[PDB]
């Protein structure tokens, strides 16, 4: 089986490179963030522009939804994160504490905590309600490219240009694991699988890898795309066939069969590097977003 | 920054 993603909508409006796209957990919305300092909300099913959320002083590198789809958190070159109430557009809290650009962010599953990674080479854990920093982890020795909570929130995974993936105990801040393979390329992205058994990691040598983090073993590698320069998001697609989805520096979306590692589809249309992709939580829908020469978001739908 |  192969999917049949087809272009349905193109979303224009950001005035600079798009940095991140994410579907709300309730499936209704797509949030996007951009070098243009803005967050935009769009209908997930019709691509219809909903609203703009503004307030950051500098470009935004990441945005993420709370579990109940009510809140967003964003990470900006202004060295802050902001927590937003989506329905009102209000900035509820500005999270101050990183000493350099904040590059990546996520809520835990209970959405009472936020994790962030920064060019300051740290990972910070923040209290959502009070907005105050609970823990700072001296996590890495180069900028932190990605941060993600596991399924119950007891662990954090981080990745860095230092070539390392690390797994942290949320409660204690202790480094429980360092993952690295036979080479030391910068690691540009990581996340836990939906079931929380695995970690998917991107490295800037054109490779994605699926790790059993419990065993410290690399189980699968995905190759064929181009990724040497940018921190490109990758995903597990689980609504239909089980795929791996990623952007690429050849302006395409790549889809692999998770088990076989064969490329099953490539999606053409963007005119610049596809920096970010996201997968709809219940429908076979992919959003993709491209860099400065393109500035658009595209929504693709498949029968499986 | 991601976009650079």
């Amino acid at each position: 089986v192969k999917p049949n993603y087809a272009l349905k909508f193109t979303l224009a409006g950001h005035t600079k490179a798009v940095s991140s796209v994410k579907f709300s957990p309730n499936g209704e919305w797509l949030a996007s963030s951009s070098a243009d300092k803005l967050i935009k909300i769009w209908g997930a099913y019709d691509g219809k522009f909903e609203k703009t959320i503004s307030g950051h002083k500098l470009g935004i590198s990441d945005v993420a939804w709370s579990s109940d789809s009510n809140l967003l958190v964003s990470a900006s070159d202004d060295k802050t994160l902001k927590i937003w109430d989506v329905s009102s557009g209000k900035c509820l809290k500005t999270l101050k504490g990183h000493s350099n650009y904040v590059f990546c962010c996520n809520f835990n599953p209970q959405s009472n905590l936020i994790v962030s990674g920064s060019f300051d080479e740290s990972v910070r854990i923040w209290d959502v309600k009070t907005g105050k920093c609970l823990k700072t982890l001296p996590a890495h020795s180069d900028p932190v490219s990605a941060v993600h909570f596991n399924r119950d929130g007891s662990l954090i995974v981080s990745s860095s240009y230092d070539g390392l993936c690390r797994i942290w105990d949320t409660a204690s801040g202790q480094c429980l694991k360092t993952l690295i393979d036979d080479d030391n390329p910068p690691v540009s992205f990581v996340k836990f699988s939906p079931n929380g058994k695995y970690i998917l990691a991107a490295t800037l040598d054109n490779t994605l890898k699926l790790w059993d983090y419990s065993k410290g073993k690399c189980l699968k590698t995905y190759t064929g795309h181009k990724n040497e320069k940018y921190c490109i998001f990758a995903n597990f697609s689980v609504t239909g066939g089980k795929w791996i989805v990623s952007g690429s520096e050849d302006n395409l979306v790549y889809i692999w069969n998770l088990q076989t590692k064969e490329i099953v589809q490539k999606l053409q249309g963007h005119t610049d590097v596809v920096i970010s992709t996201a997968c709809h939580p219940t429908e076979n829908i992919i959003a993709s977003a491209a860099l400065e020469n393109d500035k658009t978001i595209k929504l693709w739908k498949s029968d499986c | 920054a991601r976009t650079k």
